[PDB]
Order: C-alpha cells, then structure tokens, then sequence
C-alpha cells in the first residue's frame, strides 16, 4: 500500500540481527511467514520474544508498541539434545552432537562428518547389537553419553 | 532424582570459577528430568559476549582461536551445527592441568589442549574435518558465551523456571530479573 513499509530487527542466540520489511498492522505470525523466507525456519518452530513476553500470533505489531527500528529476540523451540561417543577397534573415540529421535543414518552422516567415512561403509553396535539405519537413537534406548562402536564393512 | 542435571553441574562450575559462590538448586518432586538447551538464557547478553568461531575443520586454526583466549576468562560453548543438535559444555583453563577444559557433566569432560597449547586427543574430537564450518544452517560451528555473572545469572534462573515451570516462563522471568532466584541457594567459596 501506500503508507509504506518499516524496518524491524530479529536479533538470534548467535549474536546476529536480521532485518524485515514490515508495517504496524502486520500480525505476529506474518512476521514469522517473513522470517521463514529470510532464514529458512517454520513458523511453529519459532517464538518471538519483545519487552520480556513470547508474542502472540493474532496480535498485531501496533497492539506490541513494536515500533520502527525496534529488535525481536528470535528464539527455537527446544530440541533435546546429547553426546554420545562412538569408538572404533582403533581406540578412537569419536564424540558426536545428536537427538534422541536420531535416526541411525543420521548419526552415520555425523561420523562421516568426522571421519570421512561413507555411511555406507560403516556399522554400529550398542549393548552387542547392530544398529538398523532407519530406527532411532531412543529405539536402542541410547542415551546421553552412551557409547557405541564403530566396525568398518 | 535429577538424572538430567548437566545444565545445574556446567552452571555450578562457572559460579564456583567467577563467582566464588557454590549454588544449590533447591528442588520438589516434580520437576522437568530433562535435557536443557541453555541458548535462550543468553539471549539479552552483550553482543560482545556471544562469538562465534568456525574453526574446527582443522587443527591448527582451533589451536590459534583457543590460544586466543583469556586463561582467568569462562566461557559457556556450544558445538555442533547451526541447524541441528546442539551440545553446551564450560570452556576453563584448569591451571593444574595446563590446558583448556570442557566440562560438560560430572561424567562426561576433557582436557582440550595440553601445557604448549596443543590439542589432546580428546580436543582434536572437537574437529570436524569432513564438513563445512560457517554461520548458515547445517554448518559446524562453535559458539562461544562469556560466563560473566549476568550470564551465569540468566542461566542459572533460565534452568531453574524451565525446570519448576517450562521453557516460556523462563523466558519471561530472564527479562524481568537480573538477580539470582531466591531458591537458588549460593554459600561463598574461596577463589
Ligand atoms: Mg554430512
Ligand atoms: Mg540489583
């Protein structure tokens, strides 16, 4: 229209602050439509946080006081996370960054990351059992600091 | 009671270094046994105290960002990638030791470098050489928070809210307070 736009500020938990054309009578879960163009993250993943409260998603901008040049703070939904070790028959152990609901390919991908090693080429055991690629991390009840075992084929 | 304390240990440990204070969470029956995310707790830190270091494909140029370092100075560090799982631990220089440590539990820690500033073993695990390293999604990358007392504040009330409440209550009690939770107990300590 023909009021313009207005410039707003996401700042994120890495210290980054990302800019977004917006106007007073935008709603919350616009803005988040905004963001998702901009970074690449959905809308329910997200929480906007400003003057200390999450907003809403039916409130608008105006209703917030959010003025022009004011700073969001961009916030995820929390994930769960965990370390888990991963040795090898040459006593190496590999230390890997995951979530319970990991599949086993996914944390194939992670050894790969470090090791260079296809996942293909690649088995894990845990308690004595091999992993199958498409069960999860919580399927094997592994847990934080558990420790698999990587075998080579 | 309390399997999931890594977050209270890494936040107990960063008080005891810069604080000269022991904290207690004094908690009922009841609570979030759970795995805490501190990234939210530092969300209104400086943007001097947040850095993020994309480092760790080689050996060399971690040593040089960790030789960097202010050896009296804590830092909470988060590994992993920027998209996905994410694992926080506390960076010290343990004097005893002569090098860098992470301690990420009672249970789980290391030795990140030895006395000539040199990765152990454990500290070349940090490396992730086969992937890219850098601030977009999917990318390794270290994140670095000051353990200042704001922040050692922020995550110690953060834990304690998520913990007897949930995460959004947290949040929100984060902006609003700037003081340790009344229930987290602190007694001095030596330093
Ligand atoms: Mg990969
Ligand atoms: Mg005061």
């Amino acid at each position: 229209g023909p009021l313009g736009s207005m410039q707003i500020f996401v700042k994120t938990l890495t210290g980054k602050t990302i800019t977004l054309e917006v106007e007073p009578s935008d709603t919350i879960e616009n803005v988040k439509a905004k963001i998702q163009d901009k970074e690449g993250i959905p809308p329910d993943q997200q929480r906007l946080i400003f003057a200390g409260k999450q907003l809403e998603d039916g409130r608008t901008l105006s209703d917030y006081n959010i003025q022009k040049e004011s700073t969001l703070h961009l916030v995820l939904r929390l994930r769960s996370s965990m370390q888990i070790f991963v040795k090898t028959l040459t006593g190496k152990t590999i230390t890997l960054e995951v979530e319970p609901s990991d599949t086993i390919e996914n944390v194939k991908a992670k050894i790969q990351d470090k090791e260079g090693i296809p996942p293909d080429q690649q088995r894990l055991i845990f308690a004595g059992k091999q992993l199958e690629d498409g069960r999860t991390l919580s399927d094997y009840n592994i847990q934080k600091e558990s420790t698999l075992h990587l075998v080579l084929r | 009671f309390l399997n999931q304390n890594c977050a209270e240990m890494m936040i107990k440990k960063a008080a005891q270094l810069i604080l000269g204070s022991d904290l207690d969470f004094e908690y009922t029956r009841g609570i979030q046994d759970i795995q805490v995310d501190l990234g939210p707790a530092f969300m209104f830190s400086p943007d001097e105290e947040k850095t993020l270091w994309v480092s760790g494909k080689n050996q060399e140029t971690l040593e040089k960002d960790l030789a960097t370092l202010n050896k009296s100075s804590v830092y909470f560090f988060r590994t992993g990638t920027q998209g996905g799982a994410g694992h926080w631990q506390v960076l010290y220089y343990e004097a005893a030791k002569s090098g860098w440590v992470s301690y990420s539990s009672q249970s789980n820690h290391f030795q990140v470098t030895d006395s000539n500033g040199k990765l152990t073993a454990s500290g070349k695990g940090l490396l992730v050489p086969h992937a890219n390293w850098g601030k977009e999604n999917g990318n390794y990358a270290f994140l670095l928070v000051n353990a200042s007392a704001e922040n050692i504040i922020h995550a110690a009330n953060f834990v304690y809210i998520l913990r007897t409440q949930n995460e959004v209550a947290a949040i929100e009690y984060c902006a609003l307070n700037h003081e340790f939770h009344p229930e987290i107990k602190r007694t001095a300590r030596a330093k």
